[PDB]
RNA sequence: UUUUUUUUUUU
RNA sequence: UUUUUU
RNA sequence: UUUU
RNA sequence: UUUUU
RNA sequence: UUUUUUUU
């Protein structure tokens, strides 16, 4: 390029996973499903309050 | 992996040595090959 | 945000800026160092006055020149100025009362 | 939780967050049945008193004396000639790897050890 | 097992059972524990090595200061020891020569000149660094080895603005017959700093 | 290796030392 | 064979770990970075100002609660900020040309790269106080240094079993300061093993 | 490898 | 002395 | 002595 | 030894 | 954005 510009900068393959962010959308959906499967022992526990 | 034992000073000096040494080796190899073709090939 | 959008505009503008300075500055250097440019090849006349090295270096330096606006949030005592002038307003009023 | 309460009481009295001071509230007390809790509460009070009243402002001894004998030193541009250095970065240039475990111990460890217990430097005294 | 412990005299029977001798330092035993011992030579001969090793090995019987005679090998080319000569011996075993378990020391010994021809092993041959060899280690200037790759690069981005050495900026690098100049700051940096410092 | 040593610099061209511009705290 | 739906079992311990042939497989891991550097530089100035203005109203603990910062982390922000400003006002040297070890130089590069990809954090995300939780912190966490045992064996019985022997605290020597003077520093050596106090 | 500290598990 | 570049 |  | 190109 | 990458 004739005009000096930083157009040659490129990201690295390992850079994407080196600085992750716990804000992506495709984790909440999976977490919700696991929540139901994790609380099943008490959901089907037809016992008294103590148990 | 085995740990390092050499003095830091020597370690650092090795990198400095290679700055001017390394380039000379590359040019020395091509000097013979390029000259051979210009007079025989 | 504005700066980012107008990146292309700014950079293109600064290209001609450096041309008027590099050409004039290089003309004096050759005159003091060299003897004359009358016997030089016409093809090399343009490259000598506007070399690809100074042109690219000056353009980058001049491009940044335009930058550095909004000097308020300056690390070396640029943020404290607003706070100092804000809080103090309330103190005078209170004192009077 | 204790520190929150105590710290809050003081501010009310002084009415810091008020453009128009309206002194109405001039009596704050805390009552606790539990003995254990009561004792703890007292501690909080002490901390509150510090850094607020000028009569209970502590200061370390090492810095207290330095602050007393204050002076104005004029440093010119030529006095910082030797302060600057050539190398940018710095790091240890000699590994701490010991060569002789016994020879060094009986030359620079035993003479400098006069106690049979490992004791670290005590904290400074507050004045 | 614990079968050897039986009996009220276990503290006097077990301990008296020595396993073996001391294999190490079994040959060099006439030195009386001294690292080195001086001696005098009284016999010079040439002992033929055992088979299948052929050739001839030079040896000499050196009389130790402790009144004991033992053969000693003289490694290295040449020979200068004669009858009634003082030479310092040391440890070392020779497989080719049977019985010999000592070696001579060059230099420190008496009337033992330096080796004839040797450059690789210096300490071994007690050879001091010659003045000629020392001067050769200081000559380091072989950096000027430009190639065609440098020629093209120079006449693309380093020919417009470039300061020469003497007094001139614009040069003629495009000419094939001409030679591209060298760097005035980086080329030959180590040699220049050392030579300019000793000049005082 | 065809070029040996023809033009050499020994004392003719001096070397400028490195200036000091890194203040140490 | 057994039912135990929890997250503190033998198999569930150290979840997402290579157990088999995957140990030798190369895997990329995130790069750690201190919290006091991930915060927005802008906010650091603000925080420092407050501290230096009124330490009484703006205490070290109260200031860190609003922005969600630990007592130890907030202390470094003021200390690191102070020195940076001191060299600029006094016209001593620029921060870029400041001398520092190589360990900090690499840290600075990561801080700049962290924001260039994601961006600076407007507010810290950390708990002021700790919480007792089951986590793997080194190899010295899942070991009993008092009894020096890994596997606990006990008798199976419904009746109350006798309790175990409780350990005693280790008595060690300490030092305290009594009188401090500019030209002398007096200290006292405490010996807890001495029966007579006097 | 800590500005005002002689304190600091600095890393 | 050149190249690259929040 | 890039603290004599 | 010398030192802001 | 600092004589930054860059190294007596």
């Amino acid at each position: 390029s004739a005009l000096p510009d930083g157009s040659t900068r490129r990201w690295e393959n390992d850079a994407f996973k080196a600085w992750p962010l716990y804000g992506l959308p495709h984790h909440v959906k999976l977490y919700a499903v696991n929540e139901a499967r994790y609380l099943v022992p008490a959901a089907r526990c037809t016992a008294g309050p103590e148990i | 992996r085995l740990q390092s034992r050499r003095h830091p000073f020597w370690i650092d000096m090795g990198y400095k040595k290679r700055i001017v040494r390394i380039p000379y080796l590359y040019r020395r190899r091509v000097a013979k090959e390029e000259a051979q073709e210009r007079e025989f090939g | 945000a504005q700066w980012e959008a107008k990146r292309g505009e700014i950079l293109q503008y600064a290209a001609v800026v450096a041309a008027r300075e590099v050409r004039e500055k290089r003309k004096k250097e050759i005159e003091e160092a060299g003897m004359d440019l009358a016997s030089v090849q016409p093809e090399h006349r343009e490259q000598m006055l506007l070399p690809r090295s100074l042109y690219r270096k000056q353009t980058r330096r001049l491009f940044f020149e335009w930058r550095r606006s909004y000097l308020a949030p300056w690390r070396p005592g640029g943020l404290q100025k607003l706070m100092k002038a804000v809080v103090t307003m309330r103190m005078l009023q209170r004192e009077t009362r | 939780a204790a520190e929150i309460l105590v710290e809050s009481a003081v501010e009310q009295l002084l009415q810091v967050d008020a453009v128009d001071p309206n002194y109405t509230l001039r009596k704050i007390t805390f009552v606790d049945r539990d003995a254990t809790n009561a004792a703890l509460l007292a501690e909080a009070a002490q901390a509150a008193k510090r850094a607020w009243l000028p009569e209970h402002q502590v200061v370390p001894a090492p810095v207290y004396w330095s602050q007393k004998q204050r002076r104005l030193l004029d440093v010119t541009d030529g006095m910082l000639m030797f302060c600057r250095k050539h190398t940018r970065l710095s790091f240890k240039k000699h590994h701490g790897v010991i060569r002789r475990q016994k020879t060094h111990y009986f030359s620079n460890v035993r003479p400098f050890l006069w106690r049979s217990s490992r004791v670290l430097e005590p904290p400074p005294l507050l004045l | 097992s614990t079968r050897s412990i039986s009996g009220r005299l276990f503290y006097k029977r077990r301990p008296l059972q020595v396993p073996k001798l001391k294999p190490p330092n079994i040959r060099s035993k006439w030195l009386e524990g001294a690292p080195q011992k001086k001696g005098i030579c009284v016999k010079v001969r040439v002992q033929t090595p055992r088979k299948p090793n052929s050739g001839l090995r030079k040896v000499a019987r050196v009389r130790l200061s402790t009144g004991r005679t033992v053969l000693v090998y003289i490694p290295g080319i040449g020979h200068n020891l004669n009858v009634h000569s003082v030479v310092l011996v040391r440890g070392g075993r020779c497989k080719d020569v049977p019985g010999c378990n000592y070696k001579a020391v060059r230099g420190v010994a008496d009337l033992l000149p330096v080796k004839n021809r040797e450059r690789k092993r210096s300490k071994y041959g007690v050879k001091l660094s010659s003045e000629k060899k020392e001067w050769r280690l200081q000559r380091w200037n072989n950096k000027h080895l430009t190639i065609e790759k440098d020629r093209e690069l120079f006449n693309q981005f380093r020919w417009m603005t470039w300061r020469n050495e003497e007094g001139e900026m614009r040069t003629s690098p495009l000419a094939d017959d001409e030679e591209v100049p060298r760097h005035t700051q980086l080329f030959n940096r180590w040699y220049r700093l050392k030579m300019q410092r000793e000049g005082k | 290796l065809v070029l040996g040593s023809n033009a050499k610099s020994l004392v003719d061209i001096p070397v400028r030392p490195k200036p000091r511009r890194f203040f140490d705290l | 064979q057994n039912r135990f739906p929890v997250l503190n079992t033998a198999e569930n311990f150290r979840y997402w770990k290579d157990r088999g042939l995957d140990r030798l497989l190369p895997r990329v891991f995130p790069l750690k970075l201190p919290a006091h550097r991930r915060v927005d530089p802008l906010l650091r100035e603000y925080i420092f100002f407050l501290h230096s203005m009124d330490p009484a109203r703006f205490s070290i603990r109260k200031l860190g609660e609003r922005y969600g910062l630990k007592e130890r982390t907030v202390e470094l922000i003021c200390r690191e900020f102070s020195v940076a400003e001191f060299l600029r006002r006094t016209e001593l040297a620029t921060p870029y040309t400041r001398r520092v070890s190589r360990e900090k130089a690499v840290l600075r590069m990561k801080e700049a790269l962290f924001s260039l990809k994601l961006g600076y954090d407007q507010l810290g995300d950390e708990d002021l106080d700790e919480q007792e939780e089951h986590e793997f912190r080194g190899f010295r966490s899942t070991q009993d240094w008092i009894q020096r045992q890994n596997i606990e064996v006990e008798m199976m019985s419904a009746f109350p079993l006798p309790a175990k022997r409780n350990p005693l605290p280790k008595r060690v020597d300490v030092d305290v300061t009594v009188h401090n003077t500019p030209k002398l520093k007096v200290m006292n050596w405490i010996d807890p093993n001495d029966k007579v106090v006097f």
